[PDB]
């Protein structure tokens, strides 16, 4: 029942996306300034 | 100015007042009563038949 | 730039495609697309839908008999409830179109897309460095899109209740709701009439008052390259000198009118009906005088004994 | 001066947006606005009080405070009847007692108090963009809330327990010994299907399951608490949020625009928090008593029955549209494969044939506003005109931010630069 | 007649703090 | 029913995943304001 | 019904609860007075 | 038992409304609260006392 | 059981404007591109 | 000069209220109207036309009292206080419904007055008359729908009556009669209308989002001056704006606001022409295709189908007391039910 999963087939895709995007997006956050900024937003991209 | 309507205005809503309270209302629109809806012998909803007898026939319906 | 995902995020979020896409439009675009392309299908070739779920289906389709006025999109089946019913819930595709699963499919995808439409309006606002309140406008017929489609059928407690696809079917809609809760004595669909008929007549007028007044550089349009008449024709006081403040009225009267109809709907959904003047005048031996309550009670029981259609 | 639009750019029907920048003035006026609350409380608590029928139930007198009180234990004894209104006067007296305490104190926060509060309190002073600060005070207050969870467990297992309509025989209040503290269950409410015959958490039907989820909840609040003080905002939370007083309070708006819509469905729909002794029964209720006293008055002196989509035995007609309804005085009755027609024919309680009459006579969805009614239009319009408040305020706030939330800047609008598509 | 003397005595009671601000020209 | 299942779900999760970590990716610097 | 002692003061339980929307109407008073500064 | 309860608690009426209309004045005031800053101290002590006193001639009744 | 010219209807009123906006739209466009 | 010059020179002054030429028209008219239907509203009865109580004097609020169309013995009589119906009788012309016919006839005189008004209040401040064409709509919709409407029908009775309960009854006895949703005309004129709403609330938005920033204060509306040559909202930000997200946008103001005009105008007069449709009971009630599939198959059901079934239930529980002249009598039995079906 939790997320309508009834087949455990069903997990692979709901975590292995997600896992390979963010993936993605960690070359993106580690070629940023993870420094404080001190303001309303970053501006710093 | 302000003293004219100080006594204009109440008497006219005095007046006003009067006009429902006295049934002058009733006679002049002649909207029947709460208590003359349906007459004894007529106990249906009355309503106009002929358009060149109409006042013949309201003063037939409203006598009683 | 730096990184595939920063080259992702600088196209998703460019403002050089023809249409924007933006984040909402990642959301936006495979329901608003999926949505539309299953409401054609079914507009065409679906089935007819049991939709009082007694085994007599209703026809909506252009090749069961329907014309475009009198086809639409049934909702679905009332012993589905608002059960969630996709695809793969069904035994079959046969017994998922019978049951109006395709109906339950395009009002989920047409709510999402419509949610990701305010947020893609509010995101290419942010792009273009201008105010970001034309998508809390845009929240007043979404508002009443998601009242009619999903608030209601939650109320009610089945998705039968809510609006078909249709033109027929929405005046069934109208028709039926009418009867079972005398929307027109309901103060918020008031409220809605005097938003749409006051929006109507204020760009009626803001269109006269401003093609009266086009300053000669000339059609009259090619004049144009890419506050005394209106204060003469009523008491000078009632006119609005500020032309922000004229626009910002123009923007909130239909926006409020359709937020307070569509909040009228959310509760009459939950049995919050309209207003009941029924034997308001009695005589003084007590027989009830009608008004025109009286009649306008007597045609929505007159709809609602054809409804039931069963005890 | 900063009260007024030459100092401040705000008009006077914008002008509480004066208070954004000033700290010991917005900290009155939010004190005052808690008196408020406070004192409609118990003011509303005194009114529903001196209103009180004994003769008649709670839901045919228009009352929503009572049934909270009644849902908690107070004045109420076995089958939801009230046995006196003296406890809920002692409630609606403390609320309108400390609301003049709470106006006090707002008044003199926003009145005479200082302005700032960083220069003479530098530990209650904040810029709306140190971090750190801000998620010590949410911290703080996150203890706070997870506290006020574990005072109604703690009234829920030690102080006289809560109201049950599970019990047997009808509801009576009864001392939580065990509440469900299996992780398993709460989170597979938290992860449950929101639509028809799952509920999401709306469909909770145990009260050992709510004091559960409420320690889990108060403790979870707790740790969080020390940790968003003892810890900083990371690196992907601080490039993807605002940090200012409009992005925050529109956080809160969305946030409680969901609470409230979950709220006016928990009306609507439970009937395990919200006792259909206090509340009335619910649409489903009432339409289900209906056919099931139809059902008692064929027996009496099968037609009235039908298979579910799934297969079961449930009631026919109009109804079967609310076959998932589960209700106390209808589980006796209730079998593995649905509603068995033995089982209502001999093991039928007087008592449950009461209930579904006198639920059947009221029925919100109809057969009088029932107070669920009110209770959840009420929220569910809360919720909506909050979802609006949550946009405009988060518009606002990324307009601010960027720094054009008063206009286009004539001198280089962006358009201009961008290429003609 | 008590609930609107009492209504009448709450309403007069907020207008009464500006009334006297007014008159002891404070900060209103 | 589980093919046409799991291919949904994997293209939501993947939508969904996309639109989330977009948003995550300082999208307020993404203004003609920001320097 | 209200504790007998305490029925005496039904009337003012009777307004109690309308009273925080005449202090919204309060503040619009004071911007009144202030003249909409 | 019961009418001194109800004279009490009708002090205690009018004492919260003499308060009410007393404090912002007094505070906000620039003349008061230096000549007449601890009438404010008494009228919220009394306040308080009257709170606790019918409190407990509540219990009597 | 539809109607017969109903279609010749139709299918007329539908092409007769549409051809008449098409021809003036290229005329249009052939004198803005004689004249550039 | 001459005594018309002088008093065009009059009727023409600077005042609070201009007067002008169409004010002698306009103004004894339309209060006479507005006048006449409070006095409807408040103390005409209407027991003796429609068998109703529509006044205050007889216990209505505000939503149900009116002042109801005549009785269905009158015909499409003038009604005139000194006509041979009343002969000069104030309470038998008030009790007949001659009130409705002097609201309708001054009031549609007080329309012809502000058009002419707005004629001539162009004409003076200079400017092109398309006010006066606007209100050519509102014109046309109370032409169809008070007098076309009645006198296509069998009298003034089937006029709608002035009040907000009867307009609400008019709108269910329309629907039940002649199934109007499904009218083409008025199709179009529902799309004019929530087309214009749709309109108004669009660049009323956009346009309070594309301001220019001319002034320091958070609040933008003291940084528009009354005199202000040059424009106070960003044109290419807000046609960029619509290009990218709805894939058009408007790019000519002039042309904007002609459209902004011409939908309501539009939807309006094709609302009209279908009311006028309706006169004749030339409806567009059935669809004969549908209703011949319906009749050999009985499993066979629309939407459409159902509709007519609601309006022929309409129809039969609104007759006996909505046409009470008729003395229409139906029996249980033949009254259209569901269960009954
Ligand atoms: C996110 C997706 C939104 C749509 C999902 C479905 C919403 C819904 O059907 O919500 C309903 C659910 C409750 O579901 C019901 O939950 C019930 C639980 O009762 C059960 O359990 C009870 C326990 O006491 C009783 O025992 C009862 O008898 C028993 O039946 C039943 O299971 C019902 O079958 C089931 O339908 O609420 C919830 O889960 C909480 C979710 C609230 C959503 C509110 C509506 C969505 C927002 C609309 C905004 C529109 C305006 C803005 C536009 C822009
Ligand atoms: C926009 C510009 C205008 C701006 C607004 C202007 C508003 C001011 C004017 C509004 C009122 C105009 C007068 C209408 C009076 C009328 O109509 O009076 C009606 C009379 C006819 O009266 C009717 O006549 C009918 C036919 O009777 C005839 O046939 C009967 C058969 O049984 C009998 O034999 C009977 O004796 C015989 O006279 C019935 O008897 C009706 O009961 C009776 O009311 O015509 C007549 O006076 C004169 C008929 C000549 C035509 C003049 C009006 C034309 C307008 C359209 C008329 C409707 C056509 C269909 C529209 C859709
Ligand atoms: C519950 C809602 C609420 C709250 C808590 C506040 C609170 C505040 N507002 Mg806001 N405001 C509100 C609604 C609210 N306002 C609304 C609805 C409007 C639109 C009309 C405004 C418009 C507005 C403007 C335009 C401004 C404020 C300002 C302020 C601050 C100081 C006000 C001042 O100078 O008082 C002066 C008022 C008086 C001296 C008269 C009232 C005296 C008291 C408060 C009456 C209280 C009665 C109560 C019964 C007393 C209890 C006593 C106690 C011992 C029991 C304060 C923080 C100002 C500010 O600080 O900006 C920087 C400011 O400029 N507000
Ligand atoms: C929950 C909201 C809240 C917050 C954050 C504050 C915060 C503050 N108040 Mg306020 N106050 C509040 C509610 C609040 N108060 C209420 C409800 C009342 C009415 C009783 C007051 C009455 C009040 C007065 C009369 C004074 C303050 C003062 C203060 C400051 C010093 C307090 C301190 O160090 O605590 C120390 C810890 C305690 C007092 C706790 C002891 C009891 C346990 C601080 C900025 C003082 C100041 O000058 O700042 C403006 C001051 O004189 N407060
Ligand atoms: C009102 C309470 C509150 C508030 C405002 C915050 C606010 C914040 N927290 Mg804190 N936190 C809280 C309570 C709170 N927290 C509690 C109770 C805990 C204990 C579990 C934590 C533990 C915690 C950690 C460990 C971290 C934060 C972090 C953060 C920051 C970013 C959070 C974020 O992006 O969400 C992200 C949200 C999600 C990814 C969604 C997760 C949803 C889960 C799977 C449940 C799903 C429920 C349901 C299926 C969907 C919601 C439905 C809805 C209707 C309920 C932000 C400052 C982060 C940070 O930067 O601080 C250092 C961080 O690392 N918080
Ligand atoms: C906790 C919730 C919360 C908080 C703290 C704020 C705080 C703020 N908002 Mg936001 N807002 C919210 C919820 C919230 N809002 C919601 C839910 C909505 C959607 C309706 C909005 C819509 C909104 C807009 C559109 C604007 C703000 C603005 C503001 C600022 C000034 C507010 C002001 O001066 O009020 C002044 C108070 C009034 C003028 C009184 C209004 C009275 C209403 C219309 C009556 C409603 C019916 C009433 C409750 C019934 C009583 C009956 C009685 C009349 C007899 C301030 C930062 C303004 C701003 O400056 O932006 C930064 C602004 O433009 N807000
Ligand atoms: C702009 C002014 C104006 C206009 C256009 C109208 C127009 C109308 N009125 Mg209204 N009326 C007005 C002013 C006006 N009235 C005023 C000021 C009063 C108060 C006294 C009334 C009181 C009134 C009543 C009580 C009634 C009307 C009615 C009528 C209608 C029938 C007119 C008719 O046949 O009369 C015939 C008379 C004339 C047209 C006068 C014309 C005189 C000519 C042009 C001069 C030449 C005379 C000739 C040489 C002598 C032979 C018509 C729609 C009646 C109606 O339809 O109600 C249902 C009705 O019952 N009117
Ligand atoms: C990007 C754009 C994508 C466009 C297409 C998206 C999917 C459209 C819907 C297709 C559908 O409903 O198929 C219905 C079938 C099941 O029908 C069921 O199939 C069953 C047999 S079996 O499961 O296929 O072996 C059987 O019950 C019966 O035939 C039928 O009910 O679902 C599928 O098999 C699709 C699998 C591949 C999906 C590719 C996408
Ligand atoms: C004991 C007893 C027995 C039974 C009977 C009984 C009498 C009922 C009971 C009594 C109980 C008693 C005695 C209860 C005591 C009750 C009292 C006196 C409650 C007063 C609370 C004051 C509040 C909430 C004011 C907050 C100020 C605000 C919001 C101002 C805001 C403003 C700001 C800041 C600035 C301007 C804008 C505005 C909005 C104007
Ligand atoms: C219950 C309780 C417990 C026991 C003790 C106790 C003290 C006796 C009591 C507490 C009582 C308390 C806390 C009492 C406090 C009571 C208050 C705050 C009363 C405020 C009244 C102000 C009103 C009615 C303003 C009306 C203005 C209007 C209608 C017009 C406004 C207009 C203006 C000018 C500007 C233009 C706009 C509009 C809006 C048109
Ligand atoms: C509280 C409320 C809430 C919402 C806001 C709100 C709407 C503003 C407010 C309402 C307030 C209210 C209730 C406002 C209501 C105000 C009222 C009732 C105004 C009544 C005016 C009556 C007139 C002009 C009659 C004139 C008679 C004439 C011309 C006679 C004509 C004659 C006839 C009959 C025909 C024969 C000839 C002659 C002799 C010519
Ligand atoms: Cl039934
Ligand atoms: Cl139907
Ligand atoms: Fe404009
Ligand atoms: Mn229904
Ligand atoms: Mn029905």
């Amino acid at each position: 029942e939790a997320l309508g999963v009834d087949d455990g087939r069903l997990l692979v895709p709901l975590v292995l996306i997600p896992v390979f995007v963010a993936l993605l997006y960690g070359n993106f956050a580690s070629t940023q300034d993870n420094e404080d900024f001190f303001d309303t937003y970053d501006q710093r991209r | 100015y302000w003293i004219i309507h100080s006594i204009t205005i109440p008497a006219l809503f005095v007046a006003g007042w009067l006009f429902v309270s006295t049934g002058l209302a009733y006679d002049i629109f002649g909207t029947p009563r709460p208590n003359e809806y349906f007459t004894q012998e007529r106990q249906q909803v009355p309503l106009v038949n002929d358009r060149f007898s109409a006042k013949q026939e309201l003063e037939d319906l409203t006598k009683g | 730039s730096a990184s595939l995902w920063e080259r992702f995020c600088s196209w998703i979020t460019s403002t050089e495609n023809r249409l924007y896409i933006g984040w909402f439009g990642v959301l936006m675009i495979p329901t608003l697309l999926t949505a539309t392309t299953v409401y054609i299908i079914a507009f065409i070739a679906a089935p007819p839908v049991d939709i009082d779920g007694i085994r007599e289906p209703v026809a909506g389709s252009l090749l069961y008999g329907n014309n475009i006025i009198s086809g639409a999109v049934i909702p679905s089946s009332a012993s589905i409830g608002i059960h969630f019913y996709p695809i793969w819930e069904a035994a079959s595709l046969d017994e998922w179109l019978y049951n109006g699963g395709p109906y339950q499919l395009i009002v989920d995808h047409f709510l999402l897309g419509v949610c990701g439409w305010i947020g893609r309006e509010w995101e290419f606002s942010y792009r273009l460095g201008m105010r970001p309140w034309i998508s809390v406008a845009f929240t007043a017929p979404v508002a009443a899109a998601s009242a009619v489609f999903l608030v209601y059928p939650i109320g009610q407690g089945s998705f039968s209740d809510g609006m078909p696809l249709g033109i027929s079917g929405t005046f069934n809609f109208m028709l039926v709701f009418q009867a079972e809760h005398n929307i027109l004595m309901h103060p918020f669909h008031q409220l809605g009439v005097a938003g749409v008929f006051g929006g109507s007549l204020f760009s009626a007028m803001h269109g006269s008052l401003v093609t009266s007044s086009l300053i000669r550089e000339t059609s009259a349009n090619y004049g144009y390259k890419f506050h005394g008449y209106f204060g003469r024709l009523i008491f000078q006081y009632a006119s609005f000198n500020n032309s922000r403040a004229l626009h910002f009225f123009l923007g909130l009267w239909p926006v409020v009118g359709i937020w307070f109809t569509a909040l009228g709907i959310m509760t009459m959904a939950f049995n919050l009906n309209g207003f009941n003047f029924n034997q308001s005048v009695v005589d003084s031996q007590g027989r009830v005088i009608n008004t025109w309550a009286d009649i306008l009670n007597r045609a929505n029981l007159g709809m609602e004994v054809m409804h039931e259609r069963n005890a | 001066a900063g009260r007024d639009i030459e100092s401040t750019g705000f008009a006077w029907w914008s002008g509480n947006s004066r208070l954004i920048n000033v700290s010991g003035k917005l900290l009155g006026a939010h004190v005052a606005h808690a008196g408020l609350m406070v004192f409609w409380c118990g003011a509303m608590t005194l009114f529903e009080v001196a209103h009180y029928i004994p003769e008649k139930p709670l839901y045919e007198q228009g009352l929503i405070l009572l049934p909270h009180l009644a849902s908690l234990g107070w004045g109420v004894g076995p089958g939801g009847e009230i046995v006196d209104i003296y406890p809920y006067f002692v409630v609606g007296i403390l609320h309108i007692i400390s609301s003049a305490v709470l106006g006090f104190g707002g008044v003199y926060h926003s009145l005479i108090g200082p302005d700032t509060l960083e220069e003479s309190f530098p530990a209650f002073g904040y810029d709306w963009r140190d971090k750190n600060k801000i998620t010590t005070i949410l911290g703080i207050h996150l203890v706070i809330l997870g506290f006020g969870a574990l005072l109604l467990v703690v009234k829920a297992m030690y102080l006289g327990g809560l109201y049950d309509t599970w019990a047997p025989g009808g509801g009576d209040v009864r001392i939580i010994d065990n509440p469900t503290l299996n992780p398993a269950v709460i989170i597979g409410y938290v992860l449950k299907s929101p639509w028809g015959g799952d509920g999401w958490i709306c469909s909770v039907n145990n009260m050992e399951d709510i004091v559960g989820g409420h320690i889990w909840i108060g403790f979870t609040c707790i740790a969080g608490g020390f940790w968003h003080i003892l810890t900083k905002p990371f690196a992907w939370a601080r490039r993807a949020y605002v940090w200012s007083g409009e992005a925050y309070l529109s956080y809160s708006l969305v946030a409680v625009s969901l609470m409230g819509f979950i709220a006016s469905q928990y009306s609507w729909y439970n009937n395990t928090a919200y006792p259909s002794e206090f509340y009335g029964p619910t649409g489903p209720e009432a339409s289900q008593s209906q056919a099931f006293t139809f059902l008692v008055r064929d027996q009496r002196l099968g037609k009235y029955l039908m298979r579910s989509p799934s297969g079961e035995i449930i009631l026919g007609g109009e109804t079967q549209r609310f076959w998932d309804l589960r209700a106390p005085w209808i589980e006796p009755l209730r079998g593995p494969n649905g509603l068995d027609l033995n089982k209502i024919k001999n093991d039928i309680q007087p008592w449950q044939e009461r209930r579904a009459a006198e639920y059947m006579t009221h029925a919100p969805l109809g057969s009088f506003v029932s107070p669920r009614s009110w209770l959840t239009c009420a929220h569910f319009l809360l919720g909506f005109v909050f979802y609006i408040g949550h946009l405009w305020h988060a518009g606002r706030a990324r307009a601010a931010a960027a720094g054009f939330e008063k206009g286009i800047n004539r001198e280089n609008e962006p358009v201009l630069s961008l290429r003609p598509i | 007649v008590a609930q609107l003397i009492s209504l009448f005595l709450i309403l007069t009671s907020g207008p009464a703090i500006i009334v006297l601000i007014a008159l002891r020209r404070g900060n209103l | 029913m589980f093919t046409l299942k799991i291919v949904v779900y994997t293209t939501v999760t993947l939508f969904v995943s996309l639109f989330t970590f977009g948003f995550l990716s300082n999208d307020a610097s993404r203004n003609p304001n920001r320097k | 019904k209200l504790p007998e002692a305490y029925a005496v003061f039904k009337p003012i339980i009777d307004v109690a609860p309308v009273i925080p929307v005449f202090f919204l109407l309060l503040a619009f008073v004071w911007q009144a007075a202030v003249g909409f500064r | 038992m019961v009418a001194i309860l109800q004279l009490l608690v009708s002090m205690l009426i009018l004492l919260s409304f003499a308060l009410v209309v007393s404090v912002p004045v007094i505070l906000v005031s620039p003349g008061e609260w230096e000549k007449s800053k601890g009438l404010v101290y008494t009228g919220a002590g009394l306040w308080f006392g009257l709170v606790i006193m019918t409190a407990a001639f509540n219990s009597f009744v | 059981n539809v109607s017969v010219a109903a279609y010749l209807a139709v299918l007329l009123g539908t092409f007769v404007p549409v051809v008449f906006l098409i021809t003036l739209f290229i005329q249009s466009e052939a004198r803005k591109a004689a004249e550039s | 000069r001459g005594w018309f010059d002088l008093a065009d020179d009059w009727l023409k002054r600077d005042r609070f209220v201009f007067v002008g030429w169409s004010g002698l028209l306009l103004f004894p008219t339309s209060y006479l109207s507005i006048g006449g239907w409070f006095t409807g509203t408040t103390f005409v009865t209407s027991w003796y036309t429609h068998g109703l109580a529509s006044s205050y004097l007889e216990g209505c609020n505000f939503f149900t009292a009116a002042v109801s169309t005549p009785a269905n013995s009158m015909g499409h009589s003038l009604l005139l206080l000194w006509g041979p119906e009343a002969q000069g009788d104030f309470t038998r012309w008030c009790q007949i419904g001659g009130l409705w016919a002097f609201c309708a006839l001054h009031g549609s005189f007080g329309l012809i007055g502000f058009c002419l008004r707005q004629f001539e209040i162009a004409r003076l401040v200079g400017i092109r008359p398309y006010n006066a064409i606007a209100f050519s709509g509102p014109i046309a919709i109370f032409v169809s729908v008070f007098l076309m409407y009645p006198l296509g029908q069998a009298s003034w009775f089937f006029a709608p009556s002035l009040g907000v309960a009867a307009i609400f009854r008019f709108l269910l006895f329309i629907q039940g009669f002649h199934n109007f949703t499904l009218n083409p005309f008025h199709m179009m004129g529902v799309a004019g209308i929530l087309g214009a709403a749709l309109l108004c609330a669009i660049h009323g938005a956009t346009v309070q989002n594309t301001i220019f920033e001319d002034g320091d204060a958070a609040n933008t509306f003291r940084a528009f001056t009354p005199t202000q040559a040059e424009e106070t909202y960003s044109m290419v930000t807000a046609n960029r704006f619509w290009s990218q997200i709805f894939g058009v946008a408007f790019s000519n103001k002039r042309w904007l606001h002609f459209f902004m005009l011409f939908v309501p105008l539009a939807g309006l007069w094709t609302s009209a022409i279908g009311i006028v449709g309706l006169a004749l009971n030339l409806r567009a009630y059935d669809f004969v295709s549908q209703e011949l599939r319906a009749a050999e198959d009985p499993e066979f059901e629309t939407f459409y189908t159902k509709n007519i079934l609601l309006n022929e239930g309409i129809r039969s529980w609104m007759a006996a007391q909505d046409q009470p002249h008729e003395n229409f009598i139906f029996p249980e039995e033949v009254l259209p039910r569901g269960n009954a079906l």
